[PDB]
């Protein structure tokens, strides 16, 4: 879910989104939204700042190898996932993650 | 107390936690040893996961005891910094303790505070996941029953207190055939983690509450009636806001004129029903008059401002006093303008 | 199986240790137990628990209480009421859940 | 958005618990009925031993219900102590059911804070032990969907709470096909405590969820995605 | 089906209500012991004022156990209506058993009864 760029910047995975930010880090966001998924003996450890902050210190000693970003030259990005353009269909969630995508359009996209 | 009468240095030991109180009486070897200071080092050395309990011989027999706190240092605050809370804590404690010393004890202030603040022992538990350590001040002894009436006086200073460590007081171990864990022994034999000791004192007959060792410069004091004879505060808590500031708010919700305002004192508020008149709608149910007047209620450290009678008919208002010291002085600060 | 009976327990993971929450029960009783060392995690709720009356119970504000008061299990909190006559002594409860800021934080943001 | 769907005054009710799924589509009088609210009346006071359990119709063509809730305390509570926890009962409820209705429903937050509580309908038991009831909100109308995917921030607020009353609240009862028992029946032909009415509300249509009329205080808000995009 | 689920003659007795937990799963003799039908009869004659508590030592190994019922009346009640009163709740005992049995557990009513 979290990423180092080649600029020596973090990315993370939150809304559907590579959204990144140099002066507000989002993993706080990011271990708060996934405390959903553990088991009920590991939440309650993920409601103290102090922990969370804990936990963000342990994850960024962890980030050694540097991943570049934006290397598939056929996918459109929107704000609500990836449009691919082989076959036209359109992914999100899991599915529009593999691919780092750092730009967007800037909407969301409506099937409808 | 003095020299002649000092059998308080034996260490009452009990072995297992929740010891059945059918075989305290008959002294099972099994469950209780009698020991001294050198005796007790030893029985330490030899089993290395012995755990050890250290209580009072009886009640009636020898009941005084060194004056012995705990504290939990725990919840999720980053600002953990330990020296100057430990020096601001043993502050107030102090202030408090003297307080109740000269009020209910006959004791001359400055005596008792001299001689709390000159010497103390101090713990830790290594238990990085929350710290809880012990606080053994040396020349301050008293009887235990006084320790349980100063159980009310210790908890209302933990809620409206400063530092973390005087927030977490307990005060649930002044109780009788009370418990403390002996310094450097595990609490169940399966958890490691045990209390350390901290320099400069090293020597175990100062790191237990019932040693006791009455110099000529020590201080001792105690009750002067009997357990069964305390009676409550009145209806107000010490402890929150004067009497004058809270009906001001009470008068300020109530957009009428209280017609009795007068005959309200620190001990009548609860009782004399507030018969007001309504010139205007009444600010709580918006309604032209009402069948019986509003009544007030002292319950958890606020008002609550009823209408007797038929209650469904008006809303209920709640009126809080913060409880805070230093929100009073904001308070204060900013009404001065 | 009990999958398909109740998805209840009568400690579920999650949940504080015992001994802490008989800690926080104890807090709210200022006076002491008497009988304490007949409590575990397998009969508190079943064994009544006879207060010493010093000083005016915490709860109903009386001078002292005929029949022994006993604990009981809902929802993820140890609610505490009195036998014999239900009407003398008020109900407290005693919650076991989490951090109580964290609760304070979502009910402000609860208020939009 | 025709006349229909502005508008249910037919009542579908049970006649006892733990009705077999082929007596339901059949739709045999012995077990079933449909009622108006004169009639189900009239059928109360016939049958003063009866029981019923309120329930809806048919699901996918009619979901449009009002905004209910349980509660069962297992302890008596004094008059002003009572008063006062349904104060902050409300607030914390009215509240939250606003911000789920204005995150995921894509609803105004201030227009539903206003419409519930503002009327309101309360019920009490006739048992002395216990305090038990069934608020109904009056003017908040929404599709069983929504209630359904509300159940989960619903256990949370209950288990999130010191006041008795909202730690008690039955989240169980939100489910597929659910059932509600009619004020002034009981629960079993052994049982002998009933529902009573409250004041100011005296009519009977301020008691059943499924009586649906959209008034000019009223207000709609329902999910924009679907129960199966939300995995 | 094995003998594990075809037999259990060992007893597993406290010795104080509410054994702290930290000390039922080291099996501390202290607090707890194993006995056997005939040494559990020679201890309790052995201790004059001996105060046990039967239990299941394992739980999730053998969950096998009879039938059992608690009565309690706080009020005096004569022989005969004593005689009279107990087969009757007997009989209603034995339908609220065989009725759930028949109709949740698949149990063959009658031979429940
Ligand atoms: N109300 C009470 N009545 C009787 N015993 C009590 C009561 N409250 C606490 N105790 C006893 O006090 C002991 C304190 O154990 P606890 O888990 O708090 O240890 P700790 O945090 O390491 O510190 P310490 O043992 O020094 O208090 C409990 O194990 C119990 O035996």
């Amino acid at each position: 879910s979290v990423l180092l760029t080649e600029r020596g910047d973090h990315i993370v995975w939150i809304n559907n989104s590579w959204k990144f930010n140099s002066e507000e880090p989002l993993i706080t966001k990011l271990i708060l939204s996934i405390r959903h998924q553990l088991p009920k003996e590991y939440s309650s450890e993920l409601l103290c700042p102090r922990k969370r902050k804990t936990v963000e210190a342990n994850i960024r000693d962890m980030l050694v190898d540097s991943v570049e970003t934006d290397t598939y030259p056929d996918k459109l990005p929107f704000k609500n996932g990836v449009l691919d353009l082989v076959d036209g269909m359109f992914y999100s969630g899991d599915d529009a993650k593999k691919y780092t995508c750092t730009v967007s359009t800037g909407f969301k996209f409506d099937d409808t | 107390m003095d020299a002649a009468i000092r059998g308080n240095d034996v260490i009452f030991v009990l072995k297992t936690i929740g010891v059945p109180s059918a075989c305290r009486q008959n002294e099972d070897p099994r469950f209780v040893e009698a020991f001294k200071c050198d005796e007790l080092e030893r029985y330490i050395d030899n089993n290395p996961e012995c755990t050890l309990f250290e209580s009072l011989r009886d009640e009636e027999a020898y009941s005084i005891v060194r004056i012995f706190m705990d504290v939990d240092l725990d919840a999720c605050l980053d600002e953990i910094d330990y020296l100057t809370a430990i020096q601001d804590f043993i502050i107030e404690v102090s202030n408090c303790v003297a307080r109740f010393a000269f009020t209910e004890c006959g004791a001359i202030h400055e005596n008792v505070i001299k001689s709390m603040r000159s010497n103390f022992s101090l713990t830790k538990s290594t238990n990085r996941d929350k710290t809880s350590f012990h606080i053994i001040f040396l020349d301050t002894y008293t009887t235990m029953d006084t320790l349980i009436a100063m159980k009310r006086t210790l908890l209302e200073l933990s809620r409206s207190s400063e530092n973390p460590l005087t927030r977490s007081i307990d005060t649930a171990v002044y109780r009788r055939k009370t418990t403390l864990r002996v310094v450097g022994t595990r609490k169940n034999p399966n958890c490691d983690t045990i209390h350390v000791m901290q320099p400069p004192h090293d020597n175990i007959e100062d790191y237990l509450f019932t040693y006791v060792d009455m110099n000529n410069n020590s201080y001792y004091f105690s009750l002067q009636r009997r357990l069964e004879d305390l009676v409550p505060d009145k209806l107000w808590e010490p402890g929150f806001i004067s009497f004058e500031d809270a009906i001001k708010r009470v008068s300020k919700i109530f957009i009428n004129s209280i017609i009795n305002f007068n005959d309200l004192d620190e001990n009548n508020f609860t009782t004399v029903p507030l018969v007001i008149d309504y010139v205007t709608p009444c600010a709580l149910c918006k309604k032209r008059s009402h069948k019986h007047p509003h009544q007030l209620s002292l319950e958890n450290g606020a008002i609550r401002i009823y209408k007797t009678g038929n209650p469904h008919s008006c809303k209920v208002k709640i009126v809080p006093l913060d409880g805070n010291k230093l929100f009073n002085i904001a308070q204060r600060i900013l009404d001065t303008n």
